[PDB]
C-alpha cells in the first residue's frame, strides 16, 4: 500500500512582516517512509534546513517537520516543494499568511 | 542479596509428602519465569513456565506475585522420580539467569525394614569380596569410612516397581585380602536386628 | 524504557 | 491529566548486501525523549529531551544493548515475514513496530498497545483485553496461534501494567514543566473575501498544548467545512483552522466552537 | 534436541579446547553457560542473531563464533580457572523463553599424562543368605581406580539394556580424597528376584565406558594407554 503525503505550509506565529518567525512545512500520513521535503524562498531552495526525526501515526503513516527561519515579506513568496513515489511530479505548495 | 534467590536447604521428606519451593528476584522489570530441575551431574530440564494467572500441571503447580517479586513451587505426592535440584530460573533481558537452586531429596517409606549386611563374591575370582549393607530403614544415614583402606559408598534407594518394592543400599569394599568384615558399616548407627550371615 | 524482552515474528 | 509514553519503531530492509535500516524512537505524551538510528556513528541510544539526559550511565547502557536487540529482532522479522508471504531478497519491504502505555488523570493503567505492521498494512496487534490477539491476513496467522503458544500477551501484560506505567511516571515527575502543562489555544478569527458576494470565515486555534482540540463550525447553534489536521509550531505547541465559505452578509449566522483541555469552558467565537 | 560434543572432555593445563554444540530444532539463540559446585549457572556467551555473539558474567578466558546458524562452538583457553567444571550449551526460543539444554560437556584438566587411568570392572554376584531371607538377588557391579570421572555405567540382562530396579551412584567415590587429581571409584546395583537369578540361562553383564585419551595424545608408558573403552564384566545364574 502506498499513501500520498498531506502538505501543509504555514508558519509558528502569525506572519507580521519584519517579525522574526519560523516557515514549518509538516508533511503527513505517506507512506512508504522516502519522501524529498524542500522550502522554496522565490522559488530556489534554502541551504540550510534542519528537520525532525521521522516518526509515524498510530495508522502506520509517517510524518515529518521541515522548517527554516525566516523575516517574512510582501516581496517575498515562499512555498514547499515535496516529492514522493505517489507524485508523477515534486509537489509545490506556495505559502500563504491565512492558511 | 542476588538477582535470583532461593531457599538454601536442602529438603528432605519423605515419599508423597508436599515440598513447596521459593525464590525472590531482584529485577522488577523480569517477566519471564520458569522451574527447571536437574538431577545429579545432569541438565537442567525444564519442568514448567510460570505465569501470573497461576498454571497447575498435574502434582506441579507454580505461583508468581509480581507485586512481592516472589515465585514459589508446589509439587504434591512426591515420588522418588522427583528426587533433585529445582532451580529458579528469571530473565535478564532475553537471557536467562540461574538461581543457585534448592534440592530435593525424597526418601521412600520403607513398609518392612529387613537390614542386613551380605558378602558377596566375584564372578571371576574368590579373594576379591564386597560387603552390601541393603533394605534397611530410611532413618539411617550411612557415614563415610575414617579409614584409608576401606572405601564405603552412600545410601542408594533402589526401586523394584516390578514388585512395588523399594530398597536402600550401601556397598563398602577394600583393597587388601584381610577385610571379610563385619565390622565394615561399624562407623554407622545400624539397626539391632541387623542381619549378619557367617562367611 | 525498553522493555527487556524481544519476542521473534 | 491523561498522560502516555510509546515506542515507535521501523525497519526497512535494503536489497542484498546493506544492513536494513532501524529507527527506534520514544514519546512521553506526544514529546520525543530518546532516538536510535542504525545508520549513525554514535551507535548509541541518544536522547532528544532534558528530563532523560541526567539518568547516568547504567541506563543508556542497558537500553543501548536492547535497541541492539530489538533490532537483531527485527532483522529475522525481516525476513521471517518474506518467507509468510513468499518474497524475494530483492525487494524492499517496511516494518513497523509500536508498543507503548496510556494512563488517565488518576495516574493508574487503562490501556496498552503492541501491534505490528509490514509495508504499510496491519499484521497484528494486540487486542485491549490484552489476553488475545488479532490477524488482518493469511501470514498474521501464523504468528497469531505462535504467540498464543507462547504466551507472549502475558509476558508483554507484566511490562504493559507493570515497568512501563513505572517509568512513565518517572519520566513525567522529571520533566514536570515540559510534560503536564496545559496550555490554552490563542484563538482568533480572520476574514478573506475572496469575491464581492462570498467571504471565506477561518477559526484558528494557535499555540495549545496537548494536540486534542475540537473546532466546528455551526451557523446560529446548527459539515462542508474546510479542517486541516493538527500541525506542529515546532515551539511544543500545536495549531489548527477551521474554515467556512460563507455568503456575504450572513457573517453574523456562524459561530466556532473551540474546546481544549486548558479552556475551563467551551469557547463560541463569533465575527 | 540441541547436541553438545564432546560429552566428556579432559584437557591438560595451558591446551585450549573448543567444545562444539549444534542444534537440529532450528532455535532462536544459544546460550553457554558453566556450573561448579557451591554456585549456580553463570552465563558465559550468546548470541541472538548469526555473525553475532555477546558477552557473558564470565566471558573473560572464552572466545565463541556464531559463523553458522546451526554451530556455536566455545574454547576454552588457558584461563586456569576451569579444574573439573560442567559446561553448557542452551537454545532458547524467544517466543516462549524456555531454555533447552545439551546433556552438558565435564572438562577436567591434569597436570600429568601418567595420572589417567581405565576403570576396573567386576560384577559380584549375590549371596545366598540374602536369596533365602529376602527372596531377592543383588548384583553389585564395581568400577574403580580410573581418572578422570568420565564413566557411564549400564546394566545389561539376556542382551538388553535395563533401567528398573538399578541404583547406581550420583557421584563417584575419591579413593584418597586428600589429593585434587585422586583416582574415583563407582558403584552400582541391579536387584533382580531370586527366581530369576536361579536361573543359568539369564545373563547379567555390567557395561562401563569410559572417556579417556585418544589418538591426538602421545602415549611413552608401560602399561597400556588409557584410551576411550568400554570395560564390562558379566555372570550367569546359579543354582
Amino acid at each position: 500500500i502506498q499513501r500520498t503525503p498531506k502538505i501543509q505550509v504555514y508558519s509558528r506565529h502569525p506572519a507580521e512582516n519584519g517579525k522574526s518567525n519560523f516557515l514549518n512545512c509538516y508533511v503527513s500520513g505517506f507512506h512508504p517512509s522516502d519522501i524529498e521535503v524542500d522550502l522554496l524562498k522565490n522559488g530556489e531552495r534554502i541551504e540550510k534546513v534542519e528537520h525532525s526525526d521521522l516518526s509515524f501515526s498510530k495508522d502506520w503513516s509517517f510524518y515529518l517537520l521541515y522548517y527554516t527561519e525566516f523575516t517574512p515579506t510582501e516581496k517575498d513568496e515562499y512555498a514547499c516543494r515535496v516529492n514522493h513515489v505517489t507524485l508523477s511530479q515534486p509537489k509545490i505548495v506556495k505559502w500563504d499568511r491565512d492558511m | 542479596r542476588k538477582e535470583v534467590e532461593q531457599d538454601p536447604g536442602p529438603f528432605n521428606v519423605p515419599e508423597g509428602a508436599t515440598v513447596a519451593f521459593n525464590c525472590t528476584y531482584s529485577n522488577s522489570a523480569s517477566q519471564s519465569f520458569f522451574w527447571y530441575r536437574q538431577d545429579c551431574r545432569k541438565e537442567p530440564k525444564l519442568l514448567m513456565s510460570v505465569y501470573s494467572s497461576g498454571n497447575e500441571d498435574g502434582r506441579f503447580t507454580a505461583q508468581l506475585n509480581r507485586a512481592s517479586q516472589y515465585i514459589s513451587l508446589l509439587i504434591r505426592d512426591s515420588k522418588l522420580s522427583d528426587s533433585a535440584t529445582y532451580l529458579c530460573v528469571v530473565n535478564r533481558n532475553n537471557d536467562m539467569r540461574f538461581g543457585a537452586g534448592t534440592r530435593l531429596t525424597v526418601k521412600p517409606n520403607i513398609q518392612n525394614p529387613d537390614p542386613a549386611v551380605y558378602q558377596l563374591r566375584d564372578s571371576k575370582s574368590s579373594d576379591k569380596s564386597v560387603c552390601l549393607f541393603t533394605d534397611f530403614d530410611s532413618q539411617t544415614n550411612v557415614s563415610q569410612s575414617k579409614d584409608s583402606d576401606v572405601y564405603i559408598t552412600d545410601k542408594c534407594v533402589l526401586d523394584m516397581r516390578s514388585m512395588d518394592f523399594k530398597s536402600n543400599s550401601a556397598v563398602a569394599w577394600s583393597n587388601k585380602s584381610d577385610f571379610a568384615c563385619a565390622n565394615a558399616f561399624n562407623n554407622s548407627i545400624i539397626p539391632e536386628d541387623t542381619f549378619f550371615p557367617s562367611p | 524504557y525498553l522493555q527487556p524482552r524481544t519476542f521473534l515474528l | 491529566g491523561s498522560h502516555s509514553m510509546r515506542y515507535f519503531f521501523t525497519s526497512v530492509s535494503r536489497p542484498g548486501r546493506g544492513e536494513p535500516r532501524f529507527i527506534a524512537v520514544g514519546y512521553v505524551d506526544d514529546t520525543q525523549f530518546v532516538r536510535f538510528d542504525s545508520d549513525a556513528a554514535s551507535q548509541r541510544m541518544e536522547p532528544r529531551a532534558p528530563w532523560i539526559e541526567q539518568e547516568g550511565p547504567e541506563y543508556w547502557d542497558g537500553e543501548t544493548r536492547k535497541v541492539k536487540a530489538h533490532s537483531q529482532t527485527h532483522r529475522v522479522d525481516l525476513g521471517t515475514l518474506r518467507g509468510y508471504y513468499n518474497q524475494s531478497e530483492a525487494g524492499s519491504h517496511t516494518v513497523q513496530r509500536m508498543y507503548g502505555c496510556d494512563v488517565g488523570s488518576d495516574w493508574r493503567f487503562l490501556r496498552g498497545y503492541h501491534q505490528y505492521a509490514y509495508d504499510g498494512k496491519d499484521y497484528i496487534a494486540l487486542k485491549e483485553d490484552l489476553r488475545s490477539w488479532t490477524a488482518a491476513d493469511m501470514a498474521a496467522q501464523t504468528t497469531k496461534h505462535k504467540w498464543e503458544a507462547a504466551h507472549v500477551a502475558e509476558q508483554l501484560r507484566a511490562y504493559l501494567e507493570g515497568t512501563c506505567v513505572e517509568w512513565l511516571r518517572r519520566y513525567l515527575e522529571n520533566g514536570k514543566e515540559t510534560l503536564q502543562r496545559t496550555d490554552a489555544p490563542k484563538t482568533h478569527m480572520t476574514h478573506h473575501a475572496v469575491s464581492d458576494h462570498e467571504a471565506t470565515l477561518r477559526c484558528w486555534a494557535l499555540s495549545f498544548y496537548p494536540a486534542e482540540i475540537t473546532l466546528t463550525w455551526q451557523r446560529d447553534g446548527e459539515q462542508d467545512t474546510e479542517l486541516v489536521e493538527t500541525r506542529p509550531a515546532g515551539d511544543g505547541t500545536f495549531q489548527k483552522w477551521a474554515a467556512v465559505v460563507v455568503p456575504s452578509g450572513q457573517e453574523q449566522r456562524y459561530t466556532c466552537h473551540v474546546q481544549h483541555e486548558g479552556l475551563p469552558k467551551p469557547l463560541t467565537l463569533r465575527w | 534436541g540441541i547436541t553438545q560434543s564432546p560429552k566428556y572432555l579432559f584437557r591438560k593445563e595451558g591446551q585450549n579446547v573448543t567444545l562444539s554444540c549444534e542444534q537440529n530444532l532450528n532455535h532462536d539463540a544459544m546460550y553457554w553457560y558453566r556450573q561448579d559446585p557451591g554456585q549456580g549457572l553463570r552465563l558465559i556467551y550468546y548470541s541472538q542473531i548469526v555473525n553475532d555473539f555477546q558477552k557473558g558474567d564470565i566471558a573473560e578466558g572464552y572466545s565463541v563464533s556464531r559463523e553458522k546458524k546451526e554451530s556455536f562452538p566455545l574454547t576454552v583457553t588457558s584461563a586456569q580457572k576451569n579444574p573439573t567444571a560442567f559446561y553448557l550449551c542452551a537454545g532458547q526460543v524467544t517466543n516462549t523463553g524456555e531454555l533447552f539444554f545439551g546433556e552438558g560437556s565435564r572438562l577436567t584438566v591434569l597436570e600429568d599424562l601418567n595420572k589417567v587411568f581405565p576403570p576396573e570392572v567386576a560384577v559380584f554376584e549375590p549371596s545366598e543368605a540374602e536369596i533365602s531371607h529376602t527372596q531377592k538377588a543383588t548384583l553389585v557391579c564395581l568400577a574403580t581406580g580410573f581418572y578422570p570421572d568420565h564413566v557411564e555405567l549400564s546394566w545389561w540382562v539376556n542382551g538388553k539394556e535395563v533401567h528398573s530396579g538399578v541404583c547406581t551412584d550420583p557421584q563417584p567415590l575419591k579413593e584418597q580424597p586428600a589429593l585434587n587429581d585422586s583416582r574415583y571409584a563407582l558403584s552400582s546395583r541391579l536387584r533382580v528376584s531370586a527366581t530369576f537369578w536361579q536361573n543359568p540361562r539369564n545373563h547379567f553383564r555390567c557395561q562401563v565406558q569410559f572417556y579417556g585419551l585418544s589418538e591426538n595424545d602421545e602415549w611413552t608408558q608401560d602399561r597400556a594407554k588409557p584410551v576411550t573403552q568400554i570395560v564390562s564384566a558379566e555372570a550367569w545364574g546359579r543354582a
